[PDB]
């Protein structure tokens, strides 16, 4: 019972913040490596899961519940399985700023529903094969969207839509990093640029090859390996965002 | 170094001197005991004698007191509302430096944003000019602000929506002051707002929320117009300070 | 009570412990040590009474009430502080059973209103006079005793206190003279139960009991008034003083 | 903490009871909190049932282990109703703890909690409608409340101000009913309390919208039968606990 | 809560009567060896340092430092007990 | 801690001192001066124009009490501890997120509908403890019906009215609980029942321990003193609830 | 400050007694040996798990096991009746008048006590045999050790111990066995055939309390073969003992006064245990039971049922006792108390 | 060491059978109990 309450949330999330920074220098084709290495082995590895997820973080039972989750995206729909660890970590990174204003955690993971099902809502109405277009332009058009439905919800979810919209424009944003490029300049003058002339498309070049418009680079997702990411990270909030206490005999 | 120290020595001396002046904003407004050093202990409710007499001692914390000053010889009535918004820009601006943006940047998009402001609070006016007060122009300017920011684009559009975020904190003081649930009226607030009603807001006499102008209180522009001004100027003014030397 | 009418109480006990044994003809002397030198010997309780230090406001009630008494009446001043150090002492083991002060001060003030009634029967003419020694205090407390036998109420035993409490000066008048307090008190107790023994009191300078219509002590009976009415009311000034509070004027 | 005996024994043993409840309080509802409790074996448990929790968790304490083991048996026989009975009995020693601090005596505490809980099961044996049901989310504790205590106010004597604190400590289960899914109770509550005084005898909280709705209406129904079995239980294990007087533990 | 000490408890029945005795014990102890022919002087150096035999208690009780109050009691009784039998200290002492 | 809850203790602190000595039998007090001049004396109109208060809201309370008394020379030791005791159970109110304007609009309303009912119970009023276990069942029926944010701090002025009858028992020796739930359980059969409405003058006997009619009984109190106390005990909640923070210059 | 050391345990050694009296006696949770949680009221099984181990309160325990095996009830009396004779033997000793002044006060008070008894019996056991007057008779013993189903019980145990019994005495406490079935519903139990209580509780845990209230039960009608005499009970005797022993304190002098007359407020504890572990005020109902015990009501004692300290008759409410029974244990306590009394300075022993 | 109590009002039982510290007050024990086997029982008197 030690550290149980609203302080056991802000502990749970700076558990689960941590398997997600770490993971949140890996997603772009420019990705940063990290080093495998146990009582024997010297891998280096940028991928996701049982290659960086799954061989470390045993800490607070909730990191080893990431990784636990994590498994259902890879093996299963494709292999998406970096962006399910970063945009968690980035629904909780928003959830602890959300607490602190006072707002229940269970109204938070109703908020982070709605928020999905509004995102999944118009991930949909980008099918261009089966295929949402977008290295980072698939996040960037559903936060658009997920932040205009919310001034629609009159209840506390609002500020959960608006944190789930701040949150998803964190996928284009470690793309911006892990290049040369300033993550909040590239993401802004991108996210301007699908509102003022309609295209979706428009997403972070993390290769310099110089369109920011990836209908022409041929970089694409999959929509049910998009569809997943969105509700795989939401179904794994709503299961780290609402447990209360790790008891520890 | 000291650049990110003493833009966070003087946003923290701000942001601490706002604090002590935010829960006496209102009709139904807190008093605070305030402590003289003699030791005598007066009760007021009114935040500009308590900037008054503070013995603030801080350079931030001046700026923030000569702004109060400066509210009521150019408009009057706006003495602890200007003082609570340009502690909440402060507020936004340490989370926006966090992110690693320069000061003057946050510099160049408040006035971006306040140029705005005045030409929100120029529509909502009743031309007499009068603007339905009780929280009106401030939801109204994060709202349409926020709506704002997603048509500008760099690092523009994301100290313009702190603008926005930092402006729904008059209509929580007033909707705690007044025994509200200040989050879930703030959200209704909004989302009335949106659905078109621009005259809405916190009526503290029944206690809770109302269209009808009759019983919701109307003030100039003058007030609200020259609050957004001078606040902007002071977090202007104290952004772009570093380097507190002795001469 | 609570701990104010027993810290009273112990007050009144120290002032009372202090002088108990400077009464009878067999005075016992004390030593008054002053700053420098110090030893100034003497077997008189007002001097000792004015000469110490007290600061407390009970004890300097004791004290204040002694002196008025003493220049008031003269005699009886030593028998004061005492009777109110012992009708005290008895009052704590009744506000240690959760009995209300009001309901202990209604005994005592009733014990007294019989208390002067036998002094008005055991009295002798040329005012009057009462029987000296011990045998005024024991006829008063076989009275007390044997009116209360029907009482049937709860301030029944703070009566029979009062009356055991008026033996403090017989147990003194013996102590004085090496005499056993209780294989004569017991005595005393057993010649007071009769019929004419209300005079047989303690010859205060062998330690022997002798009637005192023998004997020839004899003492006024408007300094054996003044002293019962003082100590009941000194012990019911005391009992009533819910708290010590500052005081600004 | 004193626990020698007497007040000293029951305040320990209430804050040892508050402690066992707290520990399974945000579980209670439809949507409530899950707990992460760990064996000895690294196997992570994610449950929001109060019954698995108890069956669980290491107790410890003497009143707590009283407590847990009626909760046990009330799940056992019954099933529904392992978590509300332990806060029920929780609940009710926590209100009557600012009137054991004073001289009252557990022995005329225990002749408020059987007075009033038989009168309680009265009320629900004759309030229930048909296999018997009441209208549950609150809206029992919300009328058993208004009964007890507007009974209560007929009471001259010492029972009027436990069996009017054994009312007010009823009102805790349709209180974290929304305190688990964010309501502002203080609101909802208020609004119950005002419905249950006109009329509505079957209004309670509702969950998927913040405001009070009439439960019967809404299907949302409980056996009287395990109504009744709950509350006395609860009521059982707060006189076992406030009938303990001291913890006599062997030497060896 | 002001004053509220009951202060002033020292030497209770017997701590006095052991004091008392203990103090008269050396005092006695003092003047032991002045008594009679055969005696002993004492020195009684001042402050500037006049010594003085004095084998005597008059001049003894009169004139030391006395340190125990008790026993400069018994000196002061003793010394104003003498000036009317001319002579009889040192043995009163014993 | 909050500076609410040290104004909270300040005023429960100087009750705490003045509530023993309340009604016609009760304890004194001793006012230790500078030098140490007691003064023995019960009527706390005189314990709070001598009493060494220096915390603020001790402060404001002396002065409230003492505006009541020159306003009307009685009823201005009750206006203190019902004072008190407002706090205590809106300080209660407060630790459980109800703001203290929803508090103070609740004894607004609670002190507006109580002198609308002791004109009720008007003749001068009844005395005793009979308006007070009288309005606490009035205002405890008419929270219920109103169903506000502020429902619960009339049930709180209510529970909070009966300090006066729950301390005029303790100063009798009587009882707290039984004695004042026999009247709580009178007056009650007096606003439920049509025919017994004579029983709203059943307040209660210092001298016997029960309740007995204070109308066939002369112990009257004028209606301006009650009225004057619940009003003005009411403001002095208000004026120490509606601070929050000491400002240190 | 060695003969206080010995009172300051014994004491002690009441205080965790004392409150586990009357029928509203309290019920604590005495943890096993073997760490088995059985909460029970009974205050001879706590002394079992107490193990006091200060020597002066283990002959206390002594004389508490010697009643417990000569009679079957009164364990309580015999130590929360001592411990009330040295907590006043210290109130007495602090005057001065010696171990040995207050030892054969009490010895000549004891010696009174054992001749007012059998002037104080008011009523008998006409038929043993018939089934009304032995379960009516012995619900006290029940009663007072499980509040409830007093009556219940009351039947069931009479129905056993009348079934086996000869016509010339003789019975055996042990001839009736207790079957411990761990069913459900206490009213199932029944006696079946030397007899058996199948005893059905419900966990194990609240049938221990009944099977220790049938041993008590039984207890009490083997006393009442041996002795037919019953005094009252709830305090009533003991009132009246304490009432009758003032007054002959009163009459006799000399220094066993202050001991006889410490003995009768010694008797007071009782009534007052009695009530103060019922919630009303101590001293309210002992005055109310020594002003309606001296106009000669001789048979009223505490009401346990009211709120407020009440009194009432307890011949015509049924709660009496046996004679027996309080011979055996103010004998008893009397002998405990005055025993450690004379024990003055514990010594160590030599390492055999 | 067991716990069993014994009443031992006399001199031999006790002096034979009690934990004397002092050596001094052992050897008076030692001396006194060995001293009254040939006169039945005088210890007590011995001892004061
Ligand atoms: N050529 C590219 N240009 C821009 N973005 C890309 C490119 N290739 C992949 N991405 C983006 O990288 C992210 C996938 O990261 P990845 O390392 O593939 O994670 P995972 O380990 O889950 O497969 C997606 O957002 C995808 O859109
Ligand atoms: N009747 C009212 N209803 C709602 N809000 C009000 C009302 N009157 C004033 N306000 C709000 O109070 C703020 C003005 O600050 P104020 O506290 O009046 O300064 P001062 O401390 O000088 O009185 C504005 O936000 C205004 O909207
Ligand atoms: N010769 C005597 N024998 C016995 N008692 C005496 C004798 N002389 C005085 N007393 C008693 O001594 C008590 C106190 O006398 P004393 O010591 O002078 O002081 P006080 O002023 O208190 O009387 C009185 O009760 C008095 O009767
Ligand atoms: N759909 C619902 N709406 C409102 N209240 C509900 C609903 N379902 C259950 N409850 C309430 O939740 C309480 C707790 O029930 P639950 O925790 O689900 O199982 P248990 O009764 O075993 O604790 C019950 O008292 C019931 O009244
Ligand atoms: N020459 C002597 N031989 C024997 N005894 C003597 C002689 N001179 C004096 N004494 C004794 O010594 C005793 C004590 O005398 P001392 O103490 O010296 O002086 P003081 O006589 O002033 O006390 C006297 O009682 C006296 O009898
Ligand atoms: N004789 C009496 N019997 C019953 N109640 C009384 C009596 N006298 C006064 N009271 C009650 O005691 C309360 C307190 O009055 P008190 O504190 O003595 O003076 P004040 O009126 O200044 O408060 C009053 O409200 C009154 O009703
Ligand atoms: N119903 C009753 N009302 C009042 N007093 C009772 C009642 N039943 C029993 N008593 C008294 O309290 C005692 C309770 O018995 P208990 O103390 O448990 O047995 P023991 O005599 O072995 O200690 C009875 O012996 C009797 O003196
Ligand atoms: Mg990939
Ligand atoms: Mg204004
Ligand atoms: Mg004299
Ligand atoms: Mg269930
Ligand atoms: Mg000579
Ligand atoms: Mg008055
Ligand atoms: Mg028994
Ligand atoms: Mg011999």
């Amino acid at each position: 019972s030690r550290l149980m309450g609203l302080e056991a949330l802000k502990s749970h999330i700076m558990a689960a913040k941590a398997v997600a920074n770490t993971m949140r220098t890996s997603l772009g084709p420019n990705g940063l490596d990290k080093m495998m290495v146990d009582k024997d082995g010297d891998v280096t590895v940028t991928n996701d899961g049982a290659t960086i997820l799954s061989m470390m973080d045993v800490d607070h039972q909730i990191a080893k519940l990431m990784v636990e989750l994590s498994k259902s995206q890879d093996d299963e729909i494709g292999d998406g399985t970096t962006g399910v660890v970063v945009l968690a970590g980035a629904l909780l990174e928003e959830a602890e700023q959300l607490l602190d204003r006072g707002i229940h955690p269970i109204r938070i993971a109703d908020g982070y529903e709605q928020a999905a099902r509004v995102a999944i809502e118009h991930l949909d109405k980008i099918s261009d094969s089966r295929v949402v277009y977008g290295g980072g332009a698939a996040e960037i058009s559903c936060a658009l969207a997920v932040s205009q439905e919310a001034d629609k919800c009159p209840t506390l979810e609002q500020y959960a839509m608006r944190a789930f919209a701040d949150a998803l424009e964190v996928i284009p944003m470690a793309l911006s990093e892990n290049s040369g490029m300033n993550p909040i300049q590239t993401m802004t003058e991108v996210r301007a640029r699908q509102v003022k002339e309609m295209n979706p498309a428009l997403g972070i070049d993390c290769l310099h090859k110089g369109t920011n418009d990836m209908k022409q680079q041929h970089v694409i997702e999959t929509l049910i390996g998009k569809k997943q990411q969105i509700s795989l990270a939401t179904q794994m909030v709503r299961m780290i965002l609402k447990i209360d206490d790790i008891r520890k005999p | 170094d000291k650049p990110a120290q003493i833009r966070f020595s003087n946003i923290s001396a701000a942001k601490a001197v706002a604090d002590a002046i935010r829960t006496s904003l209102g009709p139904k407004g807190m008093d605070k005991m305030i402590q003289d050093g003699k030791g005598d202990v007066t009760i007021t409710n009114d935040g500009a004698t308590i900037l008054k007499q503070m013995q603030v001692l801080h350079p931030a914390a001046r700026m923030l007191v000569e702004l109060s000053k400066a509210q009521d010889i150019e408009a009057g009535d706006g003495t602890t509302s200007v003082v609570i918004i340009a502690g909440s820009l402060l507020d936004s601006c340490t989370k926006l430096l966090q992110k690693g943006i320069h000061p003057t940047i946050i510099s160049e998009s408040f006035q971006k944003a306040l140029e705005k402001g005045i030409e929100i609070l120029t529509d909502m006016s009743r031309p007499v000019a009068l603007i339905a007060g009780g929280g009106a122009p401030e939801i109204e300017l994060a709202l349409r602000l926020t709506e704002y920011s997603r048509t500008l684009s760099g690092m523009e559009s994301y100290c313009v929506r702190a603008f926005a975020d930092a402006m729904e904190v008059i209509p929580s003081t007033l909707a705690e002051n007044a025994g509200l649930n200040p989050i879930s009226t703030v959200t209704e607030l909004r989302n009335r707002h949106a659905q078109g009603e621009k005259t809405a807001g916190i009526n503290v006499r029944k206690g809770g929320i109302s269209n009808i102008l009759e019983e919701l209180v109307v003030q100039p522009l003058l007030v609200s117009v020259s609050a957004l001004t001078l606040a902007t100027e002071t977090v202007r003014s104290i952004l772009k300070i570093d380097d507190v030397v002795n001469t | 009570g609570r701990k104010v009418q027993s810290g009273n109480i112990n007050a009144a006990k120290t002032i009372a412990d202090i002088i108990r044994t400077c009464l009878g003809p067999k005075s016992m002397m004390k030593m008054l040590l002053d700053p420098m030198g110090g030893i100034v010997m003497t077997n008189d309780g007002n001097a000792i009474l004015r000469e110490i230090q007290v600061q407390h406001p009970a004890a300097k009630s004791m004290i204040e009430i002694s002196r008025t008494q003493d220049e008031e009446v003269g005699d009886g001043t030593t028998s004061v502080i005492i009777l109110a150090g012992e009708m005290l002492s008895v009052a704590e083991h009744f506000l240690e059973q959760q009995m209300h002060p009001t309901v202990v001060i209604s005994a005592y003030r009733k014990a007294l209103d019989d208390m002067i009634s036998t002094l008005k029967k055991i009295s002798i003419p040329v005012p009057q006079l009462v029987p000296g020694g011990g045998a005024s205090e024991m006829a008063v407390a076989h009275a007390l005793t044997e009116k209360s036998k029907a009482m049937t109420g709860v301030e029944q035993w703070p009566y029979r206190a009062v009356a055991q409490a008026l033996e403090v000066i017989p147990r003194t008048l013996i102590q004085n003279c090496g005499a056993s307090t209780i294989r004569l008190l017991t005595s005393l107790r057993a010649k007071h139960t009769q019929e004419n023994c209300e005079t047989w009191g303690v010859n205060g300078e062998t330690g022997t009991l002798v009637d005192m219509k023998e004997l020839g002590i004899w003492e006024p009976l408007a300094v054996k008034l003044q002293t019962y009415k003082t100590a009941v009311e000194t012990a019911v000034l005391l009992l009533r003083i819910d708290d010590i509070v500052s005081g600004h004027k | 903490t004193d626990s020698s005996q007497g007040i000293p024994q029951l305040v320990s043993n209430i804050s040892a009871c508050q402690v066992i409840a707290e520990a399974v309080r945000t579980t209670l509802g439809p949507r409530g909190m899950d707990k992460l409790i760990v064996d000895g074996r690294g196997k992570a448990t994610i449950s929001n049932d109060g019954a698995t929790i108890l069956k669980l968790l290491d107790v410890v304490h003497p009143a707590a282990k009283t407590l847990v083991d009626i909760a046990k048996s009330q799940d056992a026989e019954v099933g529904d109703g392992t978590t509300s009975v332990t806060l029920l009995a929780a609940e009710f020693l926590k209100q009557v703890k600012p009137y054991v601090e004073e001289g009252l005596h557990p022995q005329i505490i225990i002749r408020a909690f059987r007075t009033a809980t038989q009168l309680a099961v009265n009320k629900i044996k004759e309030i229930a409608v048909t296999d018997s049901v009441v209208a549950g989310g609150g809206a029992i504790e919300m009328e058993l409340s208004k009964y007890l205590r507007d009974y209560s106010r007929t009471i001259p004597g010492k029972q009027q101000l436990l069996i009017g604190a054994y009312a007010k400590a009823l009102e805790i289960i349709p209180r974290q009913l929304c305190d688990n899914a964010g309501f502002d109770a203080t609101n909802i509550l208020n609004k119950l309390r005002a419905r249950h005084a006109q009329g509505g005898t079957w209004y309670g909280v509702d969950i998927n919208n913040e405001d009070i709705a009439d439960n019967f209406e809404a299907f949302v129904w409980e056996p009287a039968m395990v109504r009744i079995n709950a509350l006395t239980a609860a009521s059982e294990a707060a006189c076992l606990i406030v009938s303990v007087d001291e913890t006599i533990k062997n030497p060896r | 809560v002001k004053t509220l000490n009951p202060k002033a408890e020292v030497a209770r029945a017997q701590a006095a009567l052991a004091v008392n005795i203990s103090a008269a014990r050396g005092l006695q102890d003092v003047l032991r060896t002045n008594l009679g022919p055969k005696g002993t002087m004492k020195m009684l150096v001042s402050g500037a340092g006049d010594i003085k035999l004095t084998k005597d208690g008059n001049v003894l009780l009169h004139e030391m430092q006395i340190q125990h109050p008790t026993a400069s009691l018994i000196a002061k009784v003793a010394t104003a007990q003498d000036d009317i039998t001319g002579d009889g200290t040192t043995s009163n002492v014993l | 801690e909050t500076i609410r809850s040290q104004n909270v203790m300040a005023a429960a602190s100087i009750a705490n001192i003045v509530k023993s000595s309340l009604g016609p039998v009760g304890l004194d007090k001793m006012l230790v001066d500078d030098i140490g001049d007691v003064t023995i004396t019960n009527d706390g109109a005189t314990i709070l124009k001598l009493l060494e208060v220096e915390h603020p809201a001790a402060k404001v309370l002396c002065e409230l009490a003492d505006l009541q008394d020159k306003e009307v020379g009685d009823g201005t030791t009750s206006v203190v501890i019902i004072a008190a005791e407002l706090l205590k159970n809106a300080d209660e109110l407060v630790k459980q997120k109800i703001h203290p304007t929803s508090v103070i609009s609740g004894y607004r309303l609670a002190c507006k509908e109580a002198v609308r009912y002791i004109n009720e119970n008007l003749i001068v009023v009844p005395g005793g403890g009979a308006v007070e276990a009288a309005l606490s069942i009035y205002l405890e029926n008419y929270a219920t019906s109103m169903g506000s944010r502020e429902q619960l701090a009339i049930a709180e002025f209510a529970r909070s009215l009966l300090v006066i009858p729950n301390t005029l028992a303790v100063n009798a020796a009587q009882d707290s609980t039984d004695l004042v739930a026999k009247l709580r359980a009178f007056h009650n059969e007096a606003q439920v029942n049509p025919e017994r409405k004579n029983l709203k003058w059943i307040g209660l006997d210092l001298s016997n321990g029960k309740p007995r009619d204070n109308k066939q009984a002369g112990v009257f109190e004028p209606t301006i003193v009650k009225v004057k106390s619940l009003k003005f005990a009411t403001e002095a909640a208000i004026t120490i609830l509606r601070i929050d923070d000491l400002i240190k210059l | 400050e060695a003969v206080y050391r010995n009172i300051q345990a014994c004491k002690e050694l009441a205080q965790t007694t004392r409150t586990a009296y009357g029928p509203n006696g309290m019920n604590k949770m005495v943890i096993n040996h073997l760490e088995k949680l059985f909460v029970t009221n009974d205050a001879a099984t706590i002394l079992r798990e107490l193990e006091v181990q200060h020597p002066a309160a283990k002959m206390i325990v002594m004389a508490s096991h010697m009643q417990e095996q000569e009679v079957g009830d009164g364990t309580n009396f015999v130590l929360v009746f001592a411990g009330a004779l040295l907590e006043l033997a210290e109130e007495l000793l602090r005057i001065g008048l010696s171990v040995s002044e207050v030892i054969e006060g009490y010895e000549i008070a004891c010696r009174k006590a054992h001749e007012i008894l059998p002037n104080l019996v008011c009523c008998s056991a006409k038929n043993l045999r018939d089934i009304d007057e032995v379960s009516s008779l012995l619900r006290t013993s029940i009663m007072s050790k499980q509040y409830g189903n007093e009556v219940f019980l009351a039947k069931l145990i009479a129905q056993a111990c009348v079934s086996i019994f000869p016509d010339s005495g003789h019975f055996n406490v042990d001839n009736i066995r207790v079957c411990k079935i761990l069913g459900s519903g206490i009213s199932s139990s029944s006696v079946l055939h030397i007899s058996t209580i199948v005893l059905r509780g419900s966990t194990d845990n609240l049938m221990d309390d009944i099977e220790r209230a049938v041993d008590d039960g039984v207890n009490t009608f083997k006393v009442l073969t041996r002795d037919k005499r019953l005094v009252p009970g709830g305090g009533a005797t003991e009132i009246e003992l304490a009432k009758q022993i003032t007054s002959y304190g009163e009459t006799c002098p000399g220094l066993e006064q202050y001991a006889i007359k410490k003995f009768a407020e010694a008797f007071e504890a009782i009534p007052r245990a009695l009530a103060e572990n019922s919630g009303v005020k101590a001293n309210e109902v002992i005055s109310k039971l020594y002003a309606v015990h001296q106009e000669g009501n001789k048979n009223v004692g505490l009401d346990i049922e009211a709120e407020v300290p009440a009194v009432k008759d307890m011949l015509e409410a049924g709660i009496l006792d046996t004679y027996l029974g309080k011979y055996w244990a103010i004998k008893l306590a009397t002998n405990a108390a005055v025993t450690v009394l004379r024990v003055d300075q514990i010594i160590m022993a030599k390492p055999a």
